[PDB]
């Protein structure tokens, strides 16, 4: 059981419906301290992290901690009907359904059946990143999209002073470079330097809400996985984990 | 090859 | 015969746009007074009736009166043409077509063949609602696109500080409400409690052409027809006639 | 080898991809003068010529003149990629691949193989055109959207203080027509009065990337090809040869 | 069921 | 009929 009440529906929506591109169902976490969600996708290429401390709420009432099963294109769907301007509730008595409820010019109260989803449960491994890149969506979405002009496939790579990524396909090349004079570039700190690759679908995916103004911060090793994670309302926090391709 | 991510879980 | 021209061509092609979807082929009667058109669809569920006094357009010359047949989406294609910034005049002689012309920055004119429509003709009749609903065309709008995530009716019921539309299917259901404190909720008026449920593919038809900020005039009763009705250039009118869906 | 510098991406884009519409492969020049491009469309009825002078560059470095094929459906994919706010840069060196880069936020650098491809060669034609029309993009683009609704063809009248494109089908039909009194006419030269018909579909094709308020000057003569032409950074100039539709 | 406006005619 | 260029050539 829980009230919890989110200004401006249109950014919520976002986040799940990114996270609905990558997976079917997930498991909702309401606990005092906040929101959380893991889960992986079905071909366990791609973790999800979705992270909402109970900060970012304007009314964060959870009178008995629960997690819920939801269908995660239905949500979106649903959510997807908020105006920029509407007032977002959640809402859940004992009852197996969740109320989805837009305060704006109307009241407008949906209900979605909740359905059991397994959560399987280890946290996040504590991996040796030797690469820490931080950007602007707008270049991170434009290189994605341009790479995938050429190929299934971008490699990432990491050296003190410039991050590229590039992408080959048949004679065709794409190569998207940041040096710390560009504006694009936030942050690069190199321990050593670093190349993988990653898929140009899952990254499309992951990338899809985020806005051209966000700061984006990237993990990566060589061979390792992607750490990709955007803030949310500032303390809020999505994160995603995305195995390499390697060969 | 796509690894998984279950090497490093 | 008659010259008649109105000043904004899109806020007409709306009007006709939406009759559109709703018959295939109107009479339009102009006369002295305006011009008048009404009409049902061929499965006779819904009545559509435009008035267009003369006073809402800037020259209105009906040298002689005159009912002439128009095919609506072809009525529609021409007047899909019509730029914001553009006069519309609508001009007859004795010959069988109507000139629809565009005066902007150029003069655009078509001629529209003319064909025969038989008018069926009783007046409204005057229905016992118990109940008005005054409302944004924002709320309508919204909670129709809502409705229909979830089945293909919608049932309205009006108490006397409340309007609600609500949906429900297969688990899933929505409920937008309306009190007279909110914004878009301009008047309630009931006689007694009233409900009724609608057709949701007829009221999405309907209500295509109304503004957000459009005000919007239900008049319903219990297991009666809904008519709706909202203004064009204030004077003008167009009123739906609706019949219930029952059981 | 080259190296090129135009200031705003996507209007150079713009042209490269309504040049696409029309050809699949182009020989661009590029001399110490500037750009040239010239091809007709396999079918020869249409003629373009492309010719962007140096000036119209903010650097332009042609070290060793050459001449270069380009597939015009990749060109256009990669230009397509380009930013309003991006500068673009074509660079070339002895091999056989054009770099393209938008310089923005970052430094997004795709290779582009090159083909061969054969060169027709024979100059413009001197015709004896009898008018010339001058007008807005804005009248000419729609006039022609206008006559698609009616026909395949449109015929253009030239006379000294009008000048009307009018299209006939089937019962329908439209007239545009422009007079000195007109905004969207800003110059109109009649020798003697002037009748020719032409394409709707190579029309659409032409006008695609020309811009609302876009000077666009119209050259022609009884039963003659149409010669089309607009400005670009004002200095550069895209040039058309449309063969008429006789009979 | 779908009403018509016959009825009401 | 549509004509080509070739005329004009």
């Amino acid at each position: 059981p829980f009230e919890v009440v989110f200004d401006g529906a249109k950014e919520f929506a976002d986040l799940i419906a990114t996270a609905s591109n990558l997976i079917d169902e997930a498991a909702f976490k309401f606990t005092e301290e906040g929101i959380s969600m893991r889960a992986m996708d079905p071909s366990r290429v791609v973790l999800i992290d979705l992270n909402l401390p109970e900060s970012i709420f304007s009314k964060y009432e959870v009178e008995e901690p629960e997690t819920i099963g939801i269908n995660m294109d239905q949500f979106k769907k649903i959510l997807k009907r908020g105006k920029a301007k509407d007032t977002l509730i959640l809402r859940k008595g004992d009852e197996n359904f969740l109320e989805i409820t837009f305060e704006g010019t109307a009241k407008r109260t949906f209900r979605l059946p909740l359905i059991d989803v397994e959560e399987l449960e280890l946290e996040l491994p504590e991996l040796p990143f030797t690469a820490k890149v931080v950007l602007l969506g707008e270049v991170l979405k434009e290189g994605i999209k341009d790479a995938s002009l050429v190929s299934d496939a971008i490699k990432f790579i990491a050296k003190e002073n410039e991050f590229t990524m590039k992408a080959e396909g048949e004679t065709n090349e794409v190569e998207i470079r940041l040096t710390l004079e560009d504006e694009g570039l936030l942050d690069l700190e190199v321990e050593e330097e670093t190349k993988s690759a990653y898929g140009i679908r899952y990254l499309s995916d992951m990338v899809k809400g985020i806005g051209k103004a966000d700061e984006v911060i990237l993990r990566f090793g060589n061979e390792m996985p992607l750490q990709m994670e955007y803030m949310i309302r500032d303390e809020g926090r999505l994160t995603f984990l995305l195995a390499p391709r390697v060969e | 090859k796509q690894r998984t991510l279950e090497s490093w879980f």
